């Protein structure tokens, strides 16, 4: 993922925390990676910050 | 973490010591103030300085006998917290005596 | 300066200009601009001075 | 593939009736439907939101329900708490919403795609609901609003005629009448800042596309409109929406095209892939460099971008780059390791540096990783002092570069001095903004070069055509001869108050420079000027003195470049000889003697003396400045229209000096005068040819005397002029002259003629010959002494003397009668309000006013009932003195010449009697209406300190007689006593 | 500061204020001395928006 | 108001005293540290306690001679701020001597 430096956009990780937490079967220990959020103030600022 | 946050814990522990001990004396409940207000002070550094940066409390004592004349600065700050809380619980005990002991008649 | 107040209309009487954390005397060098010889000034400053 | 067009063919209507403006609106709708825009009609706010939902679901490829679209409209789009500045910040910065779906995936709701144009979609509608509006939705968002106005109504008055919810997004307001067309930047200000910013879209030769039709066919292209609205607009922090000049957008896209084509051709590190832009000096070149640097960074294959400046302009222009966040353009902690750490930094790669820090990077490091990378440099402050080895090391210590130049001094093979030319260093002149384009923009003004034939004696030396021989004839015999400088000085001290419009003492007027050659020249100059001003004071003991200042330090330091410029002196005062040091100290003590200052003789006292001298000349106090080697380029003043030159200036040192004249100030300052004494018209025409064609001098400089005495049918733009004598005949013949005008049509036609007469007369006031023709009214018959004084202070032989006695002007008091009649037409329909068709001209008859002092001199001069009817017409001769009729009349009627022992005593007698009448009629007019007398006198001193009166400031409502807050009231006599007191202060302005 | 700016200067004008803050210190000079003289306006400038 | 906020003002005043005085000595610039770091301390109550509640600084001295052995608690806190800033400006001066005096050679 680091090869795509400054890749628009931010929420590729928000999808990319969806399917590794899909993982329903079995004994899930999911519902878990809700730390990474969207603030931030502006979208380019969030892109630059999370990329750094 | 304001002064009012610590005052609420001291308030509730005062209501405990008046309520569950069922004491009907001014002096013994002021000894209960000496119990409760000393046990309601915070213990973290930043949680003390947040109350010191808040309103209500000032820096200076009235009794310098609360000060250990040494490097124990946090003891001085804790004693100032204790003194402000004991004054507010003078007023609070003179409220809650006639507020509570009239209420417990059943 | 960083701004153009090196070449302003009121800090040419000063000669050298005011440093960063001692921006109080910029007000008093602003003060002698807007004042008549009939009139007088009344401002307040800091005691934290030996030569600054 | 541009938007600023080189080869455009101007289209033509049929018509297609161009008179009623709804027809123009229908034409515009039809033209935009033909270009490719889409028309619907929505007379609600709901279908607006529906079309926005349609376009956003088309753009971002998602589908909202009513829940998601409701949440998006409430939270992000149309909060009533959001302001218009919030909307504009959403347009130019916050153009992406981060949106949570129902199944909780975060996606991006774009608003405008700032990376592609075919994704962007526009529609057009009209308004709801007395006016004619065309609203261009861009993805359903109203951004471009065009208002149509009346034809004969000028655009200046059309400028000044300023819920609902989603109209807050409006960016561009384009106003027009079909013939003229300007465009706003978000409806900011009023008539004070009207025509500073309302630009005009033009072709690449800066010729203004003016109409509605070709402006639609060029600027209203979807490619053009979206490219301007996104890629060439700035919402600068804070509060400001900047829109670029058209030639700036032109030069930016030419630069980007040359970069892209040179990268396509793999043309790096080669001057043929380079190039340069030559703007004129003084137009705000910061924003163009800022946009060029940022758009150079926005390309992906471009590795590093650097905007190199020269000393010591880095630090303020750093903050000017910082006006929008964020260019990250600094390295003040100067090093090469920190600079290469900055080279390794990503995502904000533009850094302002000097050429000296760059040469430190050159001669301090030899193995940077950047040396084989796509790096573009853009230069500025292009005087060639610190230039040479930087280019050789940049060729040496790089293998991939582009470099472009923003110069002010273009260097051609027309100017060698062994120097390296501009096209040799940079390449193609990619785009230029020249001073003829500026005059065609009416941003600056015209010239008038005036060589003076005052001496046939030294005439061949003044017309010596060899600059090396001029250096050989540089002595005190050929050019600093004392009779030569004396007869220059006599011309100066005769015509200073003529050229600076100081004909009356009640006129404001302007000041002048005086271009001299050298140090030992200038000492003898100011000694001669001082001595001859002392003798001019000794002549009649009535001559008002003319203050002279001067400055120079050190020196003609280099030649430094090609032909041929101003040696900008360094500020070392001690670096002169003893003689100019003593003379400079003497001049500094003269300034400290008259102006009472404390300037020393170090560099600091010289600096502050220079700056306070600049300010004191800048506010019209020091009327003449002798100019040696400064105040010619790095200086500005809107109020200097006269330049006297004895200095061999050449090609564009000529132009940068002459641009100290062309700045606008008002309607009266039409153009600047250049009075010279050595022949520089040939170098002027050479600079004209350097700028371009021979149609330049048709537009830029000047036409001759008879061509403004008789007029001209122009070949540059096609106007037809009548000059002076045709206007004189139309005055003397067509009208019941001079104050026999009593009907409305005669008044209107007298305004339409006489304002043009005043304008042409003010144009002729710049001339020696018209001034001599006016001064021929003030000679004696026969009296060879006074007429010898006349023709000796005018250098007129008897041939031209009799020839101009043949030509007869109208009588000057009859011209005063015409001005009084025009003033009557003004003041008769200035109040309430056919009469509102032509603007009654103001700015020039506001000047040439007597503030009763010369009238009191006439009362003290006419000895004697012979004075009792002199001022009765002189009152109406000057505007602003109509209520002051009875005051001066009763002063000269109650008293007589017995009250005036000399000139000065009648002034103070008038002040004493006027203050007596002031207090007397003040108590008589407060007593008649029962004002509260302490509050009444407080309002008296209020309106006499404020010098007019208004019902603003409710203390006048607290100066009520007894009662007027009540609604059952006429507010009369509140307005009637208000009329009484404004008539009272009109009688008693400026006195007591 | 009111009794130092005052007195003996009953002439145009009062008052000007850079770094105005609030109008408290602007008040008691002329609010006590309005009957001394009225001359002209009170001229303020400040940074913070709610303080403005 | 952190420790870093006060450290930035002391940093910039150190750069002033090295820069505009043009001193090329270790000891005189440490006297300039005594000038600048003492002049960069805050003066409001809550602005001192916010730095005391922040990271970096601790309560206890190393030299108790900075303490006035009295009720002047805010003097003790200000002296602790001064001591932490003087240590950080020991390190900062040993940086900025060879960082700056190599830079001013022109």
């Amino acid at each position: 993922l680091n090869a795509d430096l400054n890749s628009i956009f931010v929420a590729i990780e928000s999808s990319a925390y969806g399917y590794p937490s899909e993982a329903d079967i079995k004994g899930l220990f999911a519902d878990f990676d809700t730390t990474s959020n969207r603030l931030g103030n502006t979208v380019k600022d969030k892109n630059a910050r999370l990329a750094a | 973490m304001t002064y009012n946050n610590v005052f609420d814990h001291a308030y509730e522990m005062l209501k405990e010591n008046i309520r569950y001990d069922d004491i009907r004396d001014t002096d013994d409940l002021h000894d209960a103030i000496h119990m409760a207000a000393d046990n309601a002070v915070p213990h973290y550094y930043a949680d003390i300085f947040s109350v010191m940066a808040s309103e209500g409390i000032d820096l200076e004592f009235e009794d310098s006998g609360l000060m250990p004349d040494t490097k124990d600065v946090i003891r001085i700050l804790q004693a100032r917290i204790y003194e402000q809380l004991t004054i507010d619980l003078w007023e609070d005990a003179e409220d809650l005596l006639n507020e509570y002991l009239e209420e417990v008649e059943e | 300066d960083d701004p153009t107040l090196i070449n302003d209309e009121r800090f040419a009487p000063a000669g050298v200009l005011a440093p960063k954390s001692k921006a109080d005397f910029a007000f008093v060098l602003h003060a002698l601009n807007y004042l008549s010889a009939k009139g007088r000034a009344a401002i307040v400053c800091f005691p934290g001075i030996f030569y600054r | 593939n541009f938007i600023v067009l080189d080869k455009y063919i101007k289209a033509e209507p049929t018509g297609d009736s161009y008179q009623s403006e709804s027809d123009l609106e229908r034409e515009l709708i039809q033209d935009l439907r033909n270009q490719g825009y889409e028309f619907i009609s929505v007379k609600s706010q709901s279908a607006m939101l529906a079309n926005v939902r349609e376009q956003l679901q088309n753009l971002n490829g998602v589908v909202f329900n009513d829940s998601e679209w409701r949440r998006f409209t409430e939270q992000y789009l149309d909060n009533p708490s959001d302001g218009i500045l919030d909307k504009t910040r959403k347009i130019h910065i916050d153009y992406i919403c981060d949106f949570i779906f129902d199944d909780e995936r975060l996606e991006n709701i774009y608003l405008i795609d700032k990376k592609n144009l075919m994704r962007n979609k526009v529609q057009i509608i009209q308004q709801f609901e007395n006016r004619y509006d065309v609203t261009i939705l861009v993805n359903g968002l109203p951004l471009v609003q065009i208002e149509l106005k009346k034809r004969g109504v000028a655009i200046r008055e059309a400028f000044n005629q300023i819920e609902n919810s989603l109209f807050k997004y409006l960016q561009l307001f384009v106003i027009s009448n079909g013939t003229d067309t300007r465009y706003f930047a978000n409806t900011t200000k009023r008539d004070k800042n009207s025509f500073d910013f309302t630009m005009n879209w033009a072709k690449s030769d800066n010729t203004l596309i003016k109409d509605l039709k070709d402006f639609t066919a060029t600027c209203f292209q979807k490619h053009t409109l979206l490219n301007v609205l996104v890629n060439y607009s700035v919402f600068d922090s804070s509060q400001t929406l900047l829109v670029m000049r058209p030639y700036q957008i032109a030069a930016t896209e030419r630069i980007l095209w040359k970069i892209k084509s040179s990268f396509t051709a793999k043309n790096w590190s080669k001057p043929e892939s380079g190039g340069y832009i030559w703007h004129t000096t003084g137009s705000g070149k910061t924003l163009t460099s800022f946009k060029a640097a940022r758009l150079a960074t926005e390309l992906d294959f471009i590795d590093k971008v650097f905007f190199v400046v020269d000393r010591k302009d880095l630090d303020y222009q750093t903050m000017k780059e910082y006006q929008r966040f964020s260019p990250d353009s600094v390295n003040g902690s100067e090093n090469t390791a920190g600079l290469k750490r900055n080279l390794d930094k990503d995502d904000n790669k533009i850094i302002v540096t000097t050429i000296q820090k760059l040469n430190n990077l050159m001669k301090a490091e030899s193995d940077l990783p950047v040396y084989n990378q796509q790096v573009v440099f853009i230069f500025d402050e292009c005087h060639r002092s610190q230039f040479g080895e930087a280019q050789k090391n940049l060729k040496k210590k790089f293998k991939r570069y582009y470099q472009f130049g923003f110069t002010g001094t273009p260097i051609f093979p027309e100017n060698a001095l062994g120097s390296e030319t501009t096209a040799s260093v940079f390449g193609r002149e990619l785009h230029s903004y020249v001073i003829t384009d500026a005059i065609r923009d009416e941003k600056v003004l015209k010239f008038k070069v005036d060589y003076n034939d005052v001496r046939p004696q030294f005439k061949s030396l003044e017309t010596e055509t060899d600059e090396k021989k001029l250096s050989a004839a540089e002595n005190q015999q050929a050019f600093l001869h004392p009779m030569r400088i004396q007869e220059i000085t006599q011309y100066i001290l005769n015509n200073f108050r003529q050229k600076t419009h100081r004909t009356f003492p009640g006129s404001k007027g302007f000041n002048a420079m005086l271009a001299v050659s050298s140090v030992d020249a200038a000492k003898a100059y100011y000694a001669t000027f001082k001595r001859l001003q002392e003798e001019a004071a000794n002549k009649s003991a009535t001559y008002k003195p003319l203050r002279i200042a001067t400055i120079f330090s050190f020196a003609a330091n280099e030649e430094q470049n090609a032909i041929g410029e101003i040696s900008d002196e360094t500020f070392d005062t001690s670096a002169m000889d003893s003689s100019a040091k003593e003379f400079l100290d003497a001049a500094i003590r003269e300034y400290n003697s008259h102006f009472k200052t404390n300037f020393s003789t170090d560099s600091n006292g010289f600096q502050n003396y220079y700056r306070d001298l600049a300010q004191r000349v800048k506010n019209q106090d020091i009327d003449l400045l002798i100019v040696v080697g400064m105040f010619l380029t790095g200086f500005d003043a809107p109020t200097l229209n006269t330049l006297f030159v004895d200095k061999n200036l050449r090609y564009h040192g000529l132009m940068q000096a002459f641009s100290r004249t062309n700045r606008i100030y008002d309607a009266t300052k039409t153009f600047g005068n250049i009075v010279t004494f050595r022949d520089l018209e040939r170098s002027t025409i050479d600079a004209i040819t350097l700028f371009g064609d021979k149609n330049t001098k048709n537009v830029v400089l000047e036409k001759s005397y008879t061509e403004y005495m008789e007029g001209f049918t122009d070949a540059a733009t096609g106007e037809a002029k009548r000059g002076f004598m045709t206007v004189v005949s139309e005055l003397e013949q067509r009208f019941p002259d001079p104050t026999s005008i009593e009907s409305e049509k005669e008044k209107k036609d007298f305004v339409k003629l006489f304002g043009e007469y005043l304008r042409a007369e003010n144009i002729l006031q710049n001339y020696d010959e018209f001034a001599t023709l006016k001064a021929l009214q003030q000679i004696d018959l026969s009296d060879p002494v006074a007429v010898e004084k006349f023709k000796a202070e005018h250098y007129v032989d008897d041939e031209k003397f009799a020839e101009l006695q043949t030509i007869r002007l109208p009588a000057d008091r009859k011209i005063q009668d015409y001005r009084s009649a025009y003033n009557d037409i003004r003041d008769w329909q200035r109040r309430e309000k056919d009469w509102d068709d032509v603007v009654f001209e103001v700015d020039l008859l506001k000047s040439q006013e007597i503030n009763l002092d010369y009238i009191l001199g006439l009362i003290f001069e006419h000895n004697r009932g012979e004075m009792i009817e002199e001022v009765k017409r002189l009152i109406r001769s000057s505007l602003g003195n109509r209520a002051k009729e009875g005051l001066v009349v009763d002063f000269i009627q109650q008293t007589n010449l017995d009250d005036l022992p000399d000139k000065a005593s009648i002034i103070d007698a008038f002040f004493t009697f006027a203050q007596r009448e002031q207090q007397r009629e003040a108590e008589a007019l407060i007593k008649e209406e029962n004002l509260n007398e302490d509050a009444a006198k407080r309002y008296i001193r209020t309106s006499l300190k404020r010098e007019y009166a208004t019902e603003n400031g409710t203390e006048l409502n607290e100066t009520l007689p007894k009662l007027s807050p009540l609604n059952p009231q006429y507010k009369t006599k509140k307005q009637a006593v208000f009329q009484k007191i404004v008539s009272f202060i009109e009688k008693f302005k400026g006195v007591g | 500061i009111a009794q130092l700016a005052m007195h003996g200067q009953t002439h145009v004008n009062k008052i000007y204020d850079p770094a105005a803050g609030s109008g408290s210190l602007l008040l008691q000079a002329k609010k006590q001395f309005d009957n001394h003289i009225i001359e002209e306006g009170f001229f303020g400038q400040e940074i913070n928006h709610t303080t403005y």
